[PDB]
């Protein structure tokens, strides 16, 4: 959940 | 990017937005101006000029999601980069974040070179 937070994140390049 | 490029920060609590004002200082920015909260905001806004926003997301009277789908919806202003700032990344915070256009997001405290490195993120995907 906090890597899916992490991937969220890289997956939005922000 | 320009070292003139005009910011607005915004965050109901002054000390943030000196805090803000100072780290964009840090890395050259000089051109920095501040609001403090989604209304002053685009009060200061009308007066042009302005190449970059900074929000905080909590907020009276017009938090920062807000503020930033004003801008994105706006005539004149849909295309400026805006990045939020939070108090803490939440998955449903982030998305709609990324919803409503936030052209990055950073979590609260941040250093110098965090913010160097969003800033620089969004001058790149800008083309700036
Ligand atoms: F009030 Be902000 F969301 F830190
Ligand atoms: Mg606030």
């Amino acid at each position: 959940s906090q890597d899916q937070v992490d991937d969220l994140l890289d997956s939005l390049g922000f | 990017a320009d070292k003139e490029l005009k910011f607005l920060v915004v965050d109901d609590f002054s000390t943030m937005r000196r805090i803000v004002r100072n780290l964009l200082k840090e890395l050259g920015f000089n051109n920095v101006e501040e609001a403090e909260d989604g209304v002053d905001a685009l009060n200061k806004l009308q007066a042009g000029g302005f190449g970059f926003i900074i929000s905080d997301w909590n907020m009276p009277n017009m938090d920062g999601l807000e503020l930033l789908k004003t801008i994105r919806a706006d005539s004149a202003m849909s295309a400026l980069p805006v990045l939020m700032v939070t108090a803490e990344a939440k998955k449903e915070n982030i998305i709609a974040a990324a919803q409503a256009g936030a052209s990055g997001y950073v979590v609260k405290p941040f250093t110098a070179a965090t913010l160097e490195e969003k800033l620089n993120k969004i001058f790149e995907k800008l083309g700036m």
